[PDB]
């Protein structure tokens, strides 16, 4: 999955998240088209109560069905401040997309972090099942100790997501940030 | 000066993407006079060439558009399961899901919606013709580009698990028995042809033309389900965004078939009941509250979320502030509630 954001000189904004699902999808090119084929079908619940590749579960609502669109977690998002587009964001991450974007919003509104600060801050995530509070490297040992004392089952795992965001200033100026987790990416303008 | 991390700054337009080349393509489109949608489509096509890991023509996705005048809308170009898809299609003979079937076989593919989605958006909200926004990608596919660290790394790690197992894929991404290396040039002649025909004939090339034929044949010869009828029946759908209000800020995101908008709004609604600013980033209290709130949202996700065209999603109840309050009152900042004690919420009193 990959996400990108755009804001033009007129103030129009677009946030796009699209994907083949896993990296390279099935890895199958469609004949001589040169086009790689997605493995999005794994986003359906294959059987009630059995997790998919992201540990997500389902039942009737997200069951496989002809012509049906499998449930996604993709969240291209825009936050409005004082009636104007203020934050344009999104990210890949399967089940983690929801919490990664959530953190971008919380970091921006509650903690007042600039778009780069919000992007470079560490992330944590809990998706109910499995019952674990997943964390990235970057949290204080003192804090993780307190969380464990609260009953959280902390699990240090791989970095989560690749936010590509743009924040619009009060005067209309643009501020952007690419994720440190992804190399060779870029946020640029004019 | 007090900042450790500094954002990139621009006065007119800006593009943020996972790939330098694609970002520059978008910026050039803006400089040429295209609007955000024009640039977004150009970036999408460019990534389908420079970021084969996820950028694509053979997958699907979502687009959120907000005009300078405030009009906010969502474009759903999520894949559709083939007409021949069945509920238990991924179960083995014993009734247990087979991840191989849903991840690496031809049965794992849904009918692609990216091309349909980009054209729906470009035609209604863009200003440039499809051929102009596809051109950058076409050139990159035809003339090639240098493989960087990101692509080299992904080809070696993730690509090695699937690409070399398919003749056509290996012919493009593998070289001398190994994944393409950093510094190598990746030329995608077949993809260039596909892009050229889309530019000249429009999206119908993908859904009814030569590309459709190629996808259908790939499927028919390998036990896949996507047919020409499936491709001809695919449609991107414009839908109303799911949104909420968090401390006076309005948040807009994707509605079903995505669960994103609903749960982001739901969780924010829960968090609104706590003084998050007081706790602060990286504090055990802030993380405790958010982790707990997330549990309830994902429990609800497992029961109530699905394609709205097939099942009725109780989105109003799930994004209802009174419901969020009922969840907030259950959160003990000093004691986590095991997931075993958390089930999908009872929405009756909120719908
Ligand atoms: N297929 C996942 C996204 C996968 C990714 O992040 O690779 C979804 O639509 O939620
Ligand atoms: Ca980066």
């Amino acid at each position: 999955t990959t996400h990108y954001s755009v804001v033009d000189k007129d103030g129009n904004a677009v946030a796009v998240t699209y994907t083949l699902n896993t990296t390279f999808g099935t890895g199958i090119v469609a004949g001589e088209s040169g086009i790689l084929l997605n493995n999005q079908m794994d986003d359906f619940s294959a059987k009630p109560g059995v997790p998919n590749v992201y540990g997500l579960v389902g039942g009737d609502a997200n069951a496989v069905g002809p012509n049906k669109r499998p449930l996604s977690s993709m969240s291209p998002t825009i936050v409005v401040k004082d009636g104007k587009t203020w934050l344009v964001t999104g990210s890949p991450g399967g089940s983690r997309i929801i919490t990664t974007v959530l953190q971008m919003v919380v970091n921006s509104i509650d903690y007042g972090l600039n778009v780069a600060e919000a992007t470079n801050a560490p992330r944590f995530h809990h998706q109910w099942l499995p019952d674990e509070l997943r964390v990235e490297k970057g949290f204080s040992p003192d804090t993780l100790k307190l969380l464990e004392a609260k009953g959280q089952k902390v699990a240090l795992k791989e970095a989560m997501g690749s936010t590509q965001s743009i924040m619009v200033g009060p005067d209309g100026e643009l501020y952007g940030a690419s994720d440190p987790r992804s190399v060779d990416d870029l946020t640029a303008g004019y | 000066e007090e900042d450790v991390f500094h954002p990139v700054r621009a006065k007119q337009g800006m593009v943020a993407s996972v790939d330098a080349t694609a970002t520059q393509v978008g910026v050039d489109i803006l400089k040429e006079g295209g609007n955000a949608v024009d640039a977004a489509v150009a970036v999408g096509y460019a990534l389908a060439v420079t970021h084969p890991q996820a950028g694509n023509l053979g997958g699907g996705g979502f687009m959120l558009i907000r005009s300078k005048n405030g009009n906010t809308t969502a474009i759903d170009f999520r894949e559709m399961a083939p007409a021949k898809a069945t509920r238990d299609m991924f179960l083995d003979d014993q009734g247990n899901p087979d991840s191989k079937k849903s991840l690496t076989s031809h049965l794992a593919s849904g009918t692609p919606g990216t091309v349909a989605g980009f054209s729906l958006a470009l035609d209604k909200y863009g200003t440039m013709p499809l051929n102009k926004v596809v051109q950058p990608a076409f050139k990159l596919a035809r003339d090639g580009f240098i493989v960087n660290d990101a692509l080299a790394d992904d080809l070696k790690t993730y690509g090695s698990e699937v690409l070399p197992n398919h003749e056509n894929s290996k012919a493009i991404f593998w070289k001398e028995g190994e994944p393409l290396k950093k510094g190598d040039t990746l030329v995608q002649a077949n993809l260039a042809k596909s892009l050229e025909m889309i530019a000249e004939n429009g999206p119908d090339e993908f859904y009814k033309g030569t590309i459709a034929e190629q996808i259908a044949q790939e499927m028919q010869k390998n036990g896949g389900l996507i047919t020409k009828e499936d491709l001809a029946a695919y449609k991107a759908v414009e839908r109303t965004p799911i949104s909420g209000d968090y401390r006076g800020y309005q948040v807009y995101s994707m509605p079903p078939p995505s669960s994103g908008g609903i749960h982001i709004v739901q969780i924010l609604n829960i968090l609104e009941n706590f003084d998050m600013k007081k706790y602060g980033f990286g504090s055990a209290d802030a993380m405790q509250i958010m982790a707990e709130a997330e549990k309830y949202a994902y429990a609800d996700r497992s029961e109530y979320l699905g394609d709205p065209d097939f099942v009725k999603v109780p989105w109003q109840a799930l994004t209802n502030k009174a419901y969020a309050k009922s969840i907030a009152d259950q959160i003990d900042i000093n004691k986590a509630k095991p997931s075993s004690e958390i089930r999908p919420g009872k929405l009756a009193p909120y719908e």
